[PDB]
């Protein structure tokens, strides 16, 4: 069983490496973005 | 009567570690589902900073 | 009586053995889920982040729009039991350890959900202006 | 609610392409496409909270159809993974199926490698156990692993390779699934985590070499495991496989058979390991027929 | 689909920068190196998909200088990834470790520190096992140390530690890597999951201190051990640097090979501990040189 145990870590390994990675694009796209918005109302004004 | 104590101290390990198993398979799936959530959250960062940029163009 | 005996010594052999292997297998599980905690723990804060980007995001949308074989049977038993006893205080450890991170999936879970559907409404906003 | 054959009605009559002289005044058809999808998505939602779950995969399929008319593959993509969804809940395994399949294309076409991989596995197991198409689910899983490979992900590709492997041997194909073995064994060396999986990978190696007949790679396989491995080589599994060989080369069939019962006493035989043993036990008892 | 190269061959005359009098009517060539990177993009996911890795990899660091051209670093570091990505799985190690150090150039610019020190572990093992390339593995992992010091990582860190610790006791530095494992006692003293690091940690210390001939110093590690870890007090480390301590406090090599000895008897040694031995044995053996 501990076998069983370690070996699901070994696959959780790569959802811990996909979230990190997905989430900091997700966060940096979004800090673009948030720049491009404020960007536009500094423009519009 | 040690080696008594040893088998119940055993036994007891392979019931902790048995919920331990049951623990990490909800962990597993909580972890797929995350990661399907994420890549949608990526998209969709892409997709508002994107638009967010065609706004910025379009007020320009 | 001495093929017992011999039978005895070989089978705590392969306990010793066994039981040491199942100490390394839970030993690196929990090295390997304080590294995933430490990856979790930069997810959430990429994920406050960005409830606080999303934040200004509205606001920003909303403006645009307006916009000898006993004895070693012995010892092979001190040893068994050290290592026993090492393998139980991993066992109730990882038990509470994917507790921990199981409540924090969960709240990683929801929060991205949120931040993805206030993303699509951002943009569906953006999309008409 | 609005009443889903309404919206399918509807979602039909709008996908309807510009044809003739409307096409002229008409402007790109893309448009019509996406709200035919929309309405289907709609009705296949309605149908969902219904647990009428074939029908909301139906939709989800008419949906994806219509997305992909409109050029919006990734949308058509995750349409059929929901349609999938409907299906598998709905016990429609071979509309699962169909799903997988299109949803895969779609998703290799587009560099997605990652998620292909993970619905060529997922379709693979309904393969396995819902429609025992063995075959084209070893198909499945080989790919699959290739995939992952290509990604550098050990993890899931050796997962892949394992029921691949393991599929292979049962339906035969000792060699490939041995060859599977090989490839397995040689990702999984040096990797403190996996070494438990690397003894069992020995083992099932040997079994499928002596299922084959050849107990010269049984015996060269467990000279390999227990030189390169040290785990290996003190293992109640290199030692069963010498046995095992020890047996196949004298021809007594009695002889594996009590160390089967050995090995299982102290390390449970599970399915596969039985099957592969009675026919290696089947081959002996050839073998001394022919020789009676 | 395209052919890949006619897309490299229109990206090729697209990556022109306007020269002259064009320039003063050619907008700005921002989004000119956009359309080559797309183009390059488009031709290595075709690559991609026809498993020749080594040209896709190529056209991503063909498309990652055109970025970089464009000021987009941020995707440049992603197309340097996936160059990487392909390159490694294509067995270019070389190729593979410019991409990675490209990437992690574009990232601490940028202020991540934190992919940086993980691509920098990542280069790092890369030299390790494919190029033997282990000073500089060596700084890759003390660097990926230190900045995971700095993002507050203390596992990262840790690990990191581990290793560049023993590459530099393995090369010949054994007051640097027993430095780098007092620092691997300090972060992980005090915490309950690292406690079985620890009860290696002060062994691995004393035995490259002892490897420098300096017996006080795997003395007061021992000590150390015994007096701030209490696993480690009754641990069979401590027993067994004891025991090395005292047959080099006798020089006497045949007690030193019987320790060896006892230490694989339960718990099997491993080729770092035997290369450091084996140096203090022979380290006897120069003793004995110099003995006339």
């Amino acid at each position: 069983l501990f076998n069983d145990m370690e070996e699901l870590v070994i696959e959780q390994q790569e959802n811990v490496d996909v979230i990190d990675k997905n989430v900091e694009d997700a966060q940096l796209d979004v800090e673009q973005g948030v720049g491009h918005t404020d960007k536009a109302v500094k423009s519009a004004r | 009567s040690r080696t008594a104590e040893l088998q119940a101290e055993i036994d007891d390990t392979v019931g902790i570690m048995r919920d331990n198993i049951n623990k990490v398979a909800e962990r597993g799936e909580r972890l797929t589902s995350i990661e399907d959530k994420a890549d949608n959250l990526a998209v969709s960062a892409q997709g508002f900073k994107r638009g967010a940029n065609r706004v910025r163009k379009a007020m320009w | 009586i001495k093929f017992t005996k011999q039978s005895s010594v070989a089978s705590t052999r392969n306990t010793l053995k066994m039981a040491q292997d199942a100490e390394r297998a839970g030993m690196n599980t929990l090295g390997m889920l304080g590294h995933q905690s430490e990856q979790l723990n930069n997810v959430e804060g990429n994920l406050d982040l960005m409830k606080v980007q999303n934040k200004v995001a509205d606001e920003k949308v909303a403006e645009l729009k307006k916009l000898e074989m006993e004895l070693e049977i012995d010892r092979n038993l001190d040893q068994i039991q050290q290592v026993s006893n090492r393998l139980k205080k991993m066992a109730l450890t990882t038990g509470k350890e994917l507790d921990s991170q199981q409540k924090r999936l969960n709240n990683i879970e929801e929060s991205t959900d949120d931040l993805d559907i206030n993303l699509h409404m951002n943009t569906n906003r953006l999309a008409g202006i | 609610m609005s009443d889903p054959v309404e919206l399918l009605k509807r979602a039909e009559k709008k996908g309807v392409p510009s044809s003739g002289f409307m096409k002229l005044f008409s402007g790109s058809d893309s448009y019509k496409f996406e709200e035919a999808a929309d309405l289907c998505v709609q009705a296949a939602t309605i149908y969902r909270l219904r647990k009428e779950l074939n029908l909301a995969g139906d939709s989800f399929l008419k949906a994806a159809d219509y997305q992909k008319k409109a050029g919006n593959e990734d949308e058509a993509g995750n349409t059929y993974v929901e349609a999938y969804k409907c299906f598998k809940s709905g016990g429609n395994s071979v509309n699962a199926v169909d799903s997988l399949e299109n949803a895969i294309q779609i998703f290799t076409h587009r560099g997605q490698f990652r998620r292909g991989a993970n619905f060529k596995f997922e379709l693979g197991e309904i393969l396995e156990n819902d429609l025992h198409d063995y075959a084209k689910a070893i198909d499945c899983y080989e790919l699959a692993g290739e995939w992952y490979a290509q990604d550098q992900s050990v993890a899931l590709s050796n997962k892949c390779f394992i029921k691949c492997a393991d599929l292979k041997a049962l339906d035969g194909q000792y060699i490939e699934a041995s060859d599977i073995y090989s490839k397995l064994i040689k990702s999984s060396m040096g990797n403190r985590l996996s070494q438990w999986s690397l003894k069992d990978y020995f083992l099932k190696k040997g079994l499928c070499q002596l299922a084959a007949t050849d107990a010269v790679a049984a015996a060269r396989t467990l000279q390999e495991g227990q030189s390169e491995d040290p785990n290996f080589a003190d293992s109640r599994e290199s030692n069963f496989l010498k046995s095992l060989i020890d047996a196949v080369n004298e021809g007594d069939s009695e002889q594996l058979s009590e160390h089967c019962k050995e090995f299982d006493n102290f390390m449970r035989l599970d399915k596969w390991k039985i099957t592969i043993l009675n026919k290696i036990k089947e081959s002996i008892q050839q073998q001394e027929d022919d020789l009676l």
